[PDB]
């Protein structure tokens, strides 16, 4: 059977000026409660001089 | 250098309305006038202003540098 | 063009002399909803709502919690990305 | 990986029975300016408190699909997420003999 | 300055709508809903699957069976609430019924 098909159209944002990250994790892995996402990360670059 | 007036992070996350400048260096447009403030289409360069709105933005075919983050208000209600 | 010209050292010692070298570093109010747990001003672990509120700014290396833009929930599709799709057994 | 862009993803294992799995679409702001990135790929990602990846290469969660943006004023848009779509319910039998 | 009055009165130009109520926050309605009646393990059990819409920030499950009686009268035999896509029920009577 073939049943339907769909057009999607993607998120057209560049978010200029900010640093995001996106994250898809399927979910009836971690159950009832909610993911809390923490990040490592570095930070800005600096200007620093020569 | 004084320092009454300001708040340091300076950037608000905002649902509907964009903080960028007009044809500054962050919103990056610079071509013909399109429309007015209040999104009525014109073609004179002195009366052409941004509305700030997303319509105003679907002006310029500038949407992928919008500033303000859409749909924000869905989850913070 | 006239006045009378005072002394400030004791005026200026009267909190320490240590605030006379450097400004002093700002504490957040206390909140009995922690259970006695202790906040800082430049350290965030959890994931806050966005509109009305400040884009942050991170300047070392730091385990941080961000803003949330977008959280929706769906059903996935079987299509791992390659050519070949096996579902099922 | 790259500093302006990054990707990555741990398999995820292959279903058994006839069943669907939801599927949690989340994105976060960071911080302002252009930051130099994660410290150690997808161990750097936290999930509840576990990272994505133990200390050696072995994972600790499977189906997870990260997208990193630095910021910079010319960057893409997040890949693999959807605004609207439009769907026409066809609703025919397809058989051998006609595609 | 009497001359702001009818700058202030002028307001802004809004984009969107007044109403609002095309797309809220309410989920939509599930996607695909089927009940299999199997006797592979001896007895009679229904197996009820769905498939997720796009339901923002978390979403969970109602479910509720009615018995159909001849009379035109219906009974409520039981009611669940579950985050699981599937859901099993056993011990049933004898007459119709409506998920
Ligand atoms: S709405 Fe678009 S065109 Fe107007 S200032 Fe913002 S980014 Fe520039």
């Amino acid at each position: 059977l073939w049943s339907s098909y769909t057009e999607i159209i993607d998120v057209k944002q560049c978010y200029p000026n900010t640093a995001l990250v996106g994250v898809q994790v399927d979910s009836e892995q971690f159950g009832s409660q909610q993911v809390s996402r923490n990040y490592h990360l570095r930070g800005r670059i600096l200007q620093v001089p020569s | 250098t004084e320092t009454d007036g300001a708040v340091f992070p300076g950037r608000i996350m905002l649902a509907n309305t964009c903080t960028w400048t007009y044809r500054g260096d962050e919103c990056g447009y610079s071509g013909p006038a399109v429309a007015d403030e209040y999104d009525q289409p014109t073609s004179d360069i002195t009366k052409d202003k941004c509305s700030k709105c997303l319509s105003g933005c679907k002006f310029r075919n500038n949407v992928g540098n919008f500033g303000g983050f859409l749909s924000i208000n869905k989850l913070s209600q | 063009m006239t006045g009378i010209l005072f002394s400030l050292g004791a005026s200026m010692v009267l909190g320490g002399v240590a605030q006379m070298l450097a400004p002093k570093a700002r504490t957040p109010r206390i909140q009995t909803t922690d259970n006695g747990k202790q906040n800082t001003y430049f350290s965030s672990l959890d994931n806050m709502v966005a509109q009305g509120n400040v884009l942050p700014v991170l300047y070392g290396e730091m385990r941080v919690g961000s803003r949330v833009v977008s959280q929706e929930i769906s059903t996935a599709d079987e299509g791992d990305g390659g050519q070949v799709v096996v579902i099922g057994r | 990986m790259g500093k302006g862009s990054s990707k990555g993803h741990t398999p995820r294992e292959a279903k058994d029975n006839l069943k669907s799995t939801q599927l949690l679409s989340v994105i976060d702001a960071i911080s302002e300016g252009p930051i130099e990135g994660p410290v150690d790929g997808l161990k750097s990602v936290l999930l509840n408190s576990t990272p994505v990846l133990d200390t050696e290469g072995n994972t600790n969660i499977s189906g997870v699909t990260v997208v990193f943006r630095a910021g910079e004023q010319e960057q893409t848009p997040p890949e693999g997420f959807e605004s609207s779509g439009s769907e026409t319910v066809l609703g025919t039998e397809v058989k051998y003999d006609t595609p | 300055v009497p001359e702001k009055e009818a700058i202030v009165d002028n307001g802004a130009h809004f984009d969107g709508e007044q109403s609002g109520t095309v797309n809220g926050v309410t989920p939509p309605a599930v996607q695909h809903l089927t009940a299999e009646v199997t006797a592979d393990s001896g007895e009679y059990q229904v197996l009820a699957r769905w498939d997720t819409p796009k339901v923002v920030k978390g979403v969970s499950f109602l479910l509720r069976l009615t018995v159909t009686a001849d009379d035109g009268s219906e009974r409520l035999v039981s009611t669940a609430r579950t985050t699981e896509t599937t859901y099993r029920f056993t011990q049933l009577a004898l007459g119709n019924y409506r998920l």
